[PDB]
């Protein structure tokens, strides 16, 4: 063209706030895992108290 | 792993071992080499013409 003509190098980019993440498939194991008697897999919170190794 | 307060018998252990340190260089003060005019040297690190 011939009318008014802009640069190739003068032309202006955009870059975007909002990014993206990867997808992580949480757990197929979260509902079995529990602190009671009848669970699969139990939890104990004995040494989450006073000491313990 | 433990219950024991190892935060409070490393700072009482501490003020007692500055203890031990000033009566460590009593000894070592005594124990001098004084060659000439001021220059005391200690006598593990004195040569044999400074204790001449």
């Amino acid at each position: 063209m011939a009318d008014f003509s802009l640069a190739t190098a003068s032309q202006r980019k955009e870059w975007s706030n909002k990014a993206h993440m990867e997808y992580v498939r949480r757990s197929r194991f979260a509902p079995y895992i529990r602190n009671t008697e009848n669970s699969i897999f139990q939890g104990y919170s004995d040494l989450e108290k006073r000491a313990g190794d | 792993r433990t219950e024991i307060d190892v935060m409070n018998a490393a700072k009482q252990s501490l003020t007692r071992y500055f203890g031990e340190l000033l009566r460590d260089d009593i000894i070592e003060a005594l124990g001098s080499v004084v060659t000439t005019g001021d220059t005391t040297v200690n006598y593990g690190s004195a040569s044999a013409a400074n204790r001449n």
